[PDB]
């Protein structure tokens, strides 16, 4: 199991996607044109797992770009790396979705979705032993959202047997761009529940805080939120990108950080963010301030953490500390789990730091997340604000019944968890 | 910050050194199935020592020492005696003993026949009794001067009993002829050093002895629990019937023109150390991967020539009321603190070995 | 405390100290149950296929 | 002479596997070619070496040896390693996608598939031999393969050569060391339908080997590179009576005649002593008698546990070096005075001793000094039962709530082959108790 996927949908998966190959490019020494030009051999050790290699000493990321306009895609074509993607692994319409979950799942991305899947097909065939599929996307939007979710579904149809990741940003009120993003997300959580294994929840108003309060920029644009997501994206695959202690790769982390099929909504973390000792990287990597959800973990239990550490450091401070937070925080960890928070290290550290920690946590608390969705969704729907744009593609209210109803039956069985 | 745990519910005396590590500040008491505690204040009965010292980052220490019950089981203390030669069948500060099992379930039966008919023909004091761990608080126990009458009552019970000489002539307080045992605790710490906590009780009876029947029991058996049920005088001579050192002290002073320290304490010292060092190699926690203490409390009698005599050891003492504060502070301050520091003149005595 | 049995050779020896005395599935059955396992695997891909076509 | 063919399955047994032939090959005189020198008949010889390699006409000793992954990252490893000339190929299996962990997965999904290849490889090996007595299987609990490929092998091989003994080294889960969450479910779901085809067992607890190696050698961050080291001199001081001259434990049947009364107790305690660091230059030398007492130390044992709370059925010494009878007995009597050794009374108190002249062999640039004598005590005590207490333990609390079960059912597997895997722990734990506990 080695190569992986990735899938990058609508505007806002698009410009996280090419800020995180920008970055992952830069960590194995790949150059805007493909070229390696590193000094390491651990750059290249694991570099098919993102990158086919193509004649001439070329290595070409594995990404396939999608969208229902072409906007997007233009700017990533002219972006800093937009030359090492293959070209043919654009995939775009023209019509747009509207930021209507119903178009990007239904309708104008229904049209499109099967040159999507040709395109994927083509890379999967070229798998010496594909591991699965990343999608990055919102949900608040239409394409990454409804086009992202029918992606999804018809990957699992055909690939029934590999694993489905997402890194999807949940839309807020304080951070927004349109008022129907909780309809496109409770319609979207429901896809997610069901079919992907390991889905990255990213808050956009978490991202907003973090530069705002924390790195004290006086006004965050999209670009500053999304430098924080491809952080956070190289933190979480730098067990799939190097080698070290751990086998790991995407199946590993399903099995050791999901207990219970649905509950595989994971809060990311990233440390250290200030406006230079591994105690301080704990520290940080613990606290809500460095989460990525807007969910305060000490509201709920950790049923499993995973913790990667970057950079020269003791392993033995390692270790000592990350024993250390368990007891300040024993309360807030499940105690029918033994062994549930599992540390790992990477020699290589992220470019412009010596070290960094990467923090993936399942809580209970992530249900705050839902919650919030589920209450921004009702306040329109009990009127049935805005809905005439999803009946008028082809959409019934029941289908909106349903997800809410399946949002409040996550967020239940999370409070199940958090009580055992 | 320390952590630990509670699971014995009914312990006064871990209540109490539960409730000083929260007053400290620095112990949180985590769930009572929990495993990254520092301390476990364990049950009484099935401990899981097997589980103790694999929480990687975390030094472990329990209040009870795993193979202790062979001291304080009365069966088992018996054969321990006999069957050590530190100890010996010679031993001559423990009664005559044997284990009897009751045919209803290797025993000494013959044994104990040998010797109680050679006394038959003595004209000597042939009175015996009759006891077992299975024993309530505090009936189940049998004084009789006739060999077969004992018997019977074991093969009645149907458990693993001991038979015992009986004390004829203790050491009687006046005024009042009366009876008494004394209860001293000893708190054995990680390291294996011995603790004789300076206070000790003396349990005494109401009663004036009565060496004609021991049917009655009252004025023979010494436990606090029967004096307030089945006495005359419950509480005439001292609160509780509990006499402390002190005053102790002064009555053998005042009346024997010697002191508690001579006459009586180093042989209870002598006892202590004696019976702890025995099982030092089967219990010790020097080199194990996880640390014990634990505190015992010995029970011992007095003879009309000032002999001591060592009548048992219970593993999970209680403490008398008006010294459970000092004490239990003692715990904390010497078997937990020692191991875990937070951030005098002892109480205790130092047995040396 | 005596010593019984005791083989000496060029490379070491060897020997015993007494301090006291004393006082299947078939290949069928196999394969069956990895057929039921498999024959499992197969309902419940079934059943997802079933439902992704719904 | 009679082979043993050594099966080595997942990383743990792949990675130990490994460690352990290296130092078989310096035990021997064996080059990371094959050839061997002091081997004067060439192509051939019943030598007591041959048990563990083959000969071919070139002159070159080739381990009996299957190496067996579903992954290939680790056995690749030993094909452009420093004796991939030892190995040919088709005793080189790997798969492509692992167990991710999952013993359903090791033992159904991929097992299926590649266990008919194993077998016929290892066919080959026992092909080539005169009077196999049987096999050596290393692999972890915790692993999904070491765990579930294992559990089939196992039971295939009870079916295919159902009159030979079959050993186990186990490496049990340690939090110290890379564990995976699930490792308890795998480690009880491979001891039930393991217990059953294994003649002896010897465990290996990750986190005394941990231990010993920060205490004793201080390394302060041990590798899987320490940990084998070490393990794989246990192993060959286990192995080193069938791969030389001697008459205790010359063949595997001896292993559970001497260890294994009651054949479910069939987990022996390994002590080892001494473990010197090579980087202590001035070290004074260690007596007899202190590395015989050193044997009945918690902190020298195999798996942490506490061998005076426990009845002992079987005492086995083995030694290597400069150890001659006189001091083992006298060895032997003081510590029977200082130490708290109760046997059951359905077995005499004795111990089996078996010494080896050729000190143990270090490898070149290891963290292990050269020293003059060390013993290797293989005893069965009721106390290793503590092992299998902590290990149902951990199994209880997340079975209660049916964590993970998910990802077992979803490889075929049914939930109540859980709780039958766990009832056949229950009643092993009660076969300790009831073997090695005074009611009183
Ligand atoms: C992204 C670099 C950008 O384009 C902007 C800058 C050049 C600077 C980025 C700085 C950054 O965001 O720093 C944060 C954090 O504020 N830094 C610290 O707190 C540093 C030391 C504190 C000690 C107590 C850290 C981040 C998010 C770094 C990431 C890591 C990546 C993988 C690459 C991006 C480059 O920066
Ligand atoms: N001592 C030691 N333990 C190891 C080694 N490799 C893995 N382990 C332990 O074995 C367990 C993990 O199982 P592995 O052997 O790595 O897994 P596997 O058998 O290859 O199975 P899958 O990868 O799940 O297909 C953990 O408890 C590890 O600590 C090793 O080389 N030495
Ligand atoms: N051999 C003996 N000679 C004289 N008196 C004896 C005796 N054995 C026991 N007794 C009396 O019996 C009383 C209780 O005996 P024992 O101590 O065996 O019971 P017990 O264990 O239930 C109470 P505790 O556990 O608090 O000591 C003692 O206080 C003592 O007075
Ligand atoms: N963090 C981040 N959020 C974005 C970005 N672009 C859009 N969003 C958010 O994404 C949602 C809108 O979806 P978008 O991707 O623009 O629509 P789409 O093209 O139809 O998929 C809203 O929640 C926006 O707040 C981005 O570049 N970064
Ligand atoms: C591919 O990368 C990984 C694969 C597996 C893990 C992992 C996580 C968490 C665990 O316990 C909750 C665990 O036991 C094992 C592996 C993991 O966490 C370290 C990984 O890096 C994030
Ligand atoms: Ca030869
Ligand atoms: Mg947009
Ligand atoms: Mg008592
Ligand atoms: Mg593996």
């Amino acid at each position: 199991m080695r190569e992986i996927v990735h899938i990058q949908a609508g505007q806002c998966g698009n410009q996280i996607g090419a800020k995180f190959w920008e970055v992952i490019s830069d960590e194995h020494g790949i150059d805007p044109t493909g070229s390696y030009h590193g000094d390491s051999d651990l750059q290249l050790e694991r570099i098919n797992v993102y990158y086919n290699e193509a004649t001439g000493n070329k290595y070409v990321p594995r990404a396939i770009l999608v969208d229902l306009e072409p906007g997007t895609m233009d700017s990533v074509r002219s972006g800093p790396f937009g030359q090492i993607f293959r070209p043919d692994n654009f995939v775009f319409g023209q019509s747009g979705a509207g930021n209507n979950w119903a178009k990007g799942h239904y309708t104008e991305g229904a049209e499109l979705v099967d040159s999507v899947l040709d395109v994927v097909r083509k890379e999967s065939e070229s798998c010496d032993c594909l591991q699965g599929f990343q999608l990055t996307h919102s949900l608040g939007g239409g394409t990454g959202s409804g086009m992202g979710t029918l992606l999804i579904s018809k990957i699992r149809e055909e690939y029934p047997d590999r694993i489905m990741n997402t890194f999807s940003v949940m839309p807020s009120p304080k951070v927004s761009d349109t008022v129907v993003e909780p309809y496109n997300a409770t319609l979207s959580v429901h896809q997610l529940v069901e079919n992907t294994d390991e889905t990255y929840c990213i808050d956009n108003e978490a991202l907003y805080d973090i530069c705002f309060r924390t790195l004290k920029l006086t006004t965050p644009t999209y670009g500053d939120l999304n430098h924080l997501v491809s952080a956070t994206m190289s933190g979480v695959t730098t067990c799939l990108r190097f080698p070290g202690q751990l086998n790991a790769d995407l199946r590993k982390l399903a099995v050791n950080m999901v207990p219970f099929p649905r509950l595989h909504f994971f809060m990311p973390g990233f440390a250290p963010l200030t406006s230079l000792t591994v105690p301080e990287l704990t520290q940080q990597m613990f606290d809500s301030k460095n989460m990525m959800a807007a969910c305060d973990p000490r509201h709920g239990r950790y049923l499993t953490v995973a913790a990667i550490f970057r950079g020269r450091m003791s392993m033995k401070e390692v270790d000592e500390q990350m024993l250390n937070v368990q007891n300040k925080n024993s309360s807030y960890f499940v105690e029918w789990i033994p062994n549930n928070v599992k540390t790992a290290v990477c020699d290589i550290p992220p470019r412009g730091l010596k070290m960094s920690a990467t923090f993936i946590g399942n809580s209970t608390a992530i249900q705050e997340l839902f919650k919030r969705i589920s209450e921004q969704f009702t306040a329109m729907f009990r009127r049935k604000a805005f809905l005439h744009w999803y009946t008028g593609e082809g959409m019934d209210e029941m289908e909106f019944t349903e997800a809410e109803s399946n949002m409040n039956d996550l967020v239940s069985e999370y409070q199940q968890y958090q009580d055992a | 910050m320390y952590t630990f745990v509670v699971r014995d519910e009914n312990s006064s005396v871990y209540a109490e050194v539960s409730r000083l590590l929260l007053a400290t500040g620095q112990w949180k008491r985590l769930r009572k199935d929990n495993p990254r505690f520092n301390l476990m204040l364990g049950e009484r009965n099935r401990l899981p020592f097997g589980r103790l010292g694999h929480e990687p980052g975390l030094v472990q220490l329990v209040n009870y020492y795993r193979g202790a019950d062979k001291l304080c089981r009365k069966a088992s203390l018996v054969k321990l005696i006999k069957t050590s030669p530190e100890l010996s069948e010679s031993c001559t500060w423990f009664p005559e003993s044997y284990v009897i099992y009751p045919t209803n379930l290797t025993d000494e039966r013959e044994v104990f026949l040998a010797a109680y008919n050679r006394r038959r023909e003595g004209r000597e004091g042939n009175v015996w009794i009759a006891k077992s761990s299975a024993g309530a608080k505090g009936e189940g126990i049998l004084i009789s001067s006739e060999a077969s009458e004992l018997l019977d009552f074991i093969d009645e019970q149907g458990q693993v009993h001991v038979i015992q000489k009986y004390l004829e002539k203790p050491l009687l307080l006046e005024p009042g002829h009366r009876k008494f045992d004394i209860r001293s605790w000893v708190l054995v710490d990680h390291l294996y050093n011995i603790y004789l906590y300076r206070e000790g009780v003396l349990r005494t009876s109401s009663e004036p002895y009565n060496s004609a029947n021991f049917q009655d029991k009252t004025c023979h058996l010494t436990n606090h629990c029967i004096q307030k049920e089945y006495s005359k005088n419950y509480g005439r001579y001292e609160e509780g019937n509990e006499m402390f050192f002190e005053e102790f002290n002064q009555y053998l002073m005042d009346a024997l023109n010697t002191t508690l320290e001579n006459s009586i304490l180093l042989q209870i010292k002598h006892i202590i150390r004696s019976c702890l060092m025995c099982i030092e190699p089967a219990i010790s926690t020097k080199h194990l991967h996880y640390q014990s203490f634990q505190l015992f409390g010995f029970d011992f009698m007095v003879d009309e020539e000032l002999k001591v005599w060592l009548i048992e050891v219970n593993g999970a003492p209680a403490c008398a009321q008006k010294l459970y504060a000092e004490l239990c502070q003692g715990i904390v301050d010497v078997a937990i603190s020692s191991v875990f520091p937070l951030a005098p003149t002892s109480i205790f005595i130092k047995l040396h070995h | 405390m005596e010593v019984i049995e005791l083989n000496k050779c060029t490379s070491g020896q060897s020997f015993e100290v007494i301090l006291k005395p004393p006082s299947d599935p078939s290949l069928e059955e196999i394969q069956k149950k990895l057929e039921a396992a498999e024959e499992r695997r197969k309902y419940q891909e079934a059943e997802l296929l079933k439902h992704l076509a719904e | 002479m009679r082979e043993c063919i050594s099966i080595h399955v997942g990383q743990a047994g792949v990675q130990i596997g490994n460690a352990c032939w290296e130092l078989y090959c310096l035990e021997h005189g064996i080059q990371p070619d094959g050839q061997m020198p002091s081997d004067k008949t060439i192509g051939g010889g019943d030598d007591s070496f041959n048990t563990f390699f083959s000969e071919t006409g070139a002159g070159k000793h080739v381990p009996r040896a299957v190496f067996v992954d579903l992954e290939p990252t680790v056995i690749d490893e030993v094909r452009t390693g420093t004796y991939r000339q030892l190995f040919h190929p088709e005793q080189l299996i790997t798969g492509k996608e692992d167990a991710a962990n999952n013993y359903a997965r090791g033992h159904y999904t991929i097992g299926k598939e590649i266990i008919d290849l194993v077998l016929d490889r290892i066919r080959k090996l026992a092909d080539q031999c005169t009077g196999l007595q049987g096999f050596l299987v290393f692999h972890s609990f915790g692993g999904g393969t070491g765990s579930g490929f294992t559990s089939l092998l196992m039971e295939r091989l009870s079916v295919d050569y159902g009159k030979k003994s079959k050993l186990e080294f186990s490496i049990y889960p340690a939090p110290q060391v890379s564990t995976a969450v699930v490792e308890p479910y795998n480690s009880i779901l491979t001891t039930h339908t393991t217990l059953e085809h294994s003649d002896c067992a010897f465990m290996v607890d990750n986190e005394a080997i941990y231990d010993i190696c920060r205490r004793n050698l201080d390394i302060e961050r041990p590798t899987y590179t320490n940990l084998n080291r070490l393990i794989s001199q246990i192993v060959s001081s286990i192995t080193a009576s069938l791969r030389f001259d001697g008459a205790l434990n010359v063949d595997l049947t001896e292993f559970q005649t001497n260890l294994v009364p009651y054949p479910r107790i069939h987990f022996p305690l390994a002590t080892y002593a001494p473990v010197i660091s090579a980087e202590k230059a001035y070290h004074e030398q260690l007596s007899v008698a202190e590395i015989t007492n050193a044997c009945f130390e918690p902190a020298n044992q195999m798996v942490k546990c506490d061998p005076r709370h426990g009845k002992y059925m079987a005492c086995c010494l083995l030694y290597r070096g400069d150890v001659v009878p006189k001091d083992v007995n006298a060895a032997i009597a003081t510590i029977k005075t200082k130490r708290s050794i109760q046997f059951v009374d359905w077995c005499p108190t004795g111990f089996k001793v078996g010494i080896n002249y050729q000190p143990p062999t270090v490898v070149p640039g290891g963290d292990l000094a050269k020293v003059q004598r060390a013993v290797c005590m293989l005893s069965n005590t009721t106390a290793i039962a503590e092992a299998w207490a902590r290990l149902d333990h951990k199994f209880d609390l997340m079975y209660a709530k049916r964590a993970f079960v998910h990802w077992y059912v979803g490889e075929g597997m049914e939930e109540g082959e859980f709780s039958e895997a766990r009832e056949d722990m229950a009643a092993l734990e009660k076969d300790y108790e009831e073997v090695g506990v005074d009611s009183v």
